[PDB]
Formats: structure tokens, C-alpha cells, sequence
């Protein structure tokens, strides 16, 4: 809220850092485990894809104004795959990702980012 | 690991398919192997002989 | 091409053109073969039969570079009046092969 405010009412060029998605997609899973509420993947909800959706599509720039939001979820991957739905829906609704390796960070990288299962 | 899902059940199917048709592969190439094997055999025993009487 | 074989029969190897070398210890033998697989004596070096049997072992371990100076058992002379036990050297190649006493 704050941010579209600060970027499409006063013309900044704001930069949110979202941490840890997975802690909201885990007060999710508890508040529509609390309704009995039919599960997806994994015991998450059902409409957990329209709700990271609607975090994550209020960002952008707009037509003919100043401003612009770039937003950074971070992901704490559970069994750091691409198939756990956290993850997994956060890929789908956004465009592109930075993937870390534990294989590079092993061998001392930083930033261990391995290419290839990363894009924008 | 890998993270367990129906599409990677059958494809560990299938390499271990591939890893069972790559065993019998590599026992006929041994049999062959064996077969030409104990084809120089008496060949070298008849050269080293000839050796000998030479 | 080199030989170490005998004391006095190598010179008939020599007559032969290929060089060669004679000690009757075991150990300069294997230092002359030792500079002869540093400076590479034309690929062929025939070792006596019963003074090295396998000559192989020490000279893969001093060199590991590669099988160009090929190693071969040649048979002393005086044994050589006696018979060649080819089938029993036969033998024991099938066995350094593959460990098993299988013979053909």
C-alpha cells in the first residue's frame, strides 16, 4: 500500500524487499487449515495462487506517469527444489527468478548464483 | 534426493530400466571380448614357441 | 632396441645390430634399464627370463609415462636347452590376466 502510494502518488522509485514469502504462505496453510478448506499441494490452501498473486501483481509502472516498483520476494525453498508450491506459484505469477546453489556456496561463491536455473 | 513426485517415479523407472538393458549390454561385450581373447591366445603361445625354436 | 639378458650371449644380440646392455646384477641391469626407458632405446627391451619375471612392475612404477618401451621376458640360453614350459608360462599370463587357473 505504502509503496504503490510512494510510486504513483509522489513519483519515487520504490524498491521493496519482500522477506521470506514462505512464512506467508505458512500463515496461509494455518488459517485455511483453521476453515476447512480444501488443500492444494502439500496441505496449502486453494486460493493461495490468488493470493501470492495479489502481493506480487501490485507492482510495475504505469502509462504516463513518473514513478516504479521493483519488488524482491525473497524464497526460503523447504527441500530447495522447484516443486514445493511456495516456490512453485511464486515462479508462475512472477517473471523470472534469481536461483542460489548450495553446491557453489560449498565451495565458497558468493553470490553462489547458478545460471542456469535462473531467468528474467 | 530428488523431490518425489508421479513424473519422477517413472522416470527412475526408467533409468533403471536403461541401467538393467545397460548391464546384459556390457556381459555380451565381455563375451565378445573373452571369444577374441582366447582366439590370441594360442597365438601367442604358437609365436613364442616358433621364438623358441629359433 | 635393447636387450638385457646375459653376460657374454648379448654380444651375439649385438651382432645382431640392436643394441643392448649386460650386467649380471639385477640392480644395474635396472638402472641401465632405468636410463634406457628415460632416454628410450627404440621401443623393444628383452629381459632375461630367470633373472626378472616380471620386469614390468618397477619400470611402470619408476615411468609411468607410457608403453612405448615394451617389456618383454626373452629366454636364457640355458634354460633354453631344457624346454620352455610354454604351457605353464601360459599359465601364469592367463592368470596375471584374470586370477583364474583357467586353460586354454
Amino acid at each position: 500500500t505504502v509503496a504503490e502510494y510512494l510510486a504513483f502518488e509522489h513519483d519515487y522509485h520504490v524498491l521493496v524487499i519482500l522477506t521470506d514469502m514462505t512464512n506467508y504462505c505458512e500463515a496461509l496453510r494455518e488459517i485455511g487449515a483453521a476453515r476447512e478448506e480444501i488443500p492444494g499441494r502439500r496441505g496449502y490452501p486453494g486460493y493461495m495462487y490468488t493470493d501470492l498473486a495479489t502481493i506480487y501483481e501490485r507492482a510495475g509502472v504505469v502509462e504516463g506517469k513518473k514513478g516504479s516498483v521493483t519488488q524482491i520476494p525473497i524464497l526460503s525453498m523447504p527441500d530447495d527444489d522447484r516443486t514445493h508450491p511456495i516456490p512453485d506459484l511464486t515462479g508462475y505469477i512472477t517473471e523470472g527468478q534469481i536461483q542460489l546453489s548450495r553446491e557453489l556456496h560449498r565451495k565458497g561463491i558468493y553470490p553462489p548464483i547458478d545460471p542456469l536455473p535462473s531467468l528474467s | 534426493q530428488v523431490s518425489p513426485t508421479r513424473m519422477n517415479l517413472l522416470q527412475r523407472r526408467g533409468q533403471l530400466r536403461l541401467a538393467q538393458k545397460g548391464v546384459d549390454l556390457l556381459k555380451k561385450k565381455r563375451d565378445a571380448l573373452v571369444a577374441e581373447f582366447f582366439g590370441l591366445v594360442r597365438e601367442a603361445m604358437e609365436a613364442r614357441k616358433a621364438l623358441d625354436q629359433a | 632396441m635393447a636387450v638385457i639378458a646375459d653376460p657374454e650371449t648379448a654380444q651375439g644380440f649385438r651382432l645382431a645390430g640392436l643394441e643392448g646392455y649386460g650386467a649380471s646384477s639385477a640392480e644395474e641391469a635396472q638402472s641401465l634399464l632405468e636410463t634406457l626407458v628415460e632416454r628410450g632405446g627404440y621401443a623393444l627391451v628383452a629381459v632375461d627370463e630367470a633373472l626378472l619375471p616380471d620386469p614390468e612392475r618397477a619400470v611402470e612404477r619408476l615411468m609411468r609415462g607410457r608403453d612405448l618401451p615394451v617389456l618383454l621376458p626373452i629366454a636364457g640360453l640355458k634354460e633354453a636347452f631344457q624346454g620352455h614350459d610354454v604351457e605353464g608360462y601360459m599359465r601364469e599370463l592367463v592368470r596375471k590376466t584374470i586370477g583364474f587357473d583357467i586353460k586354454l
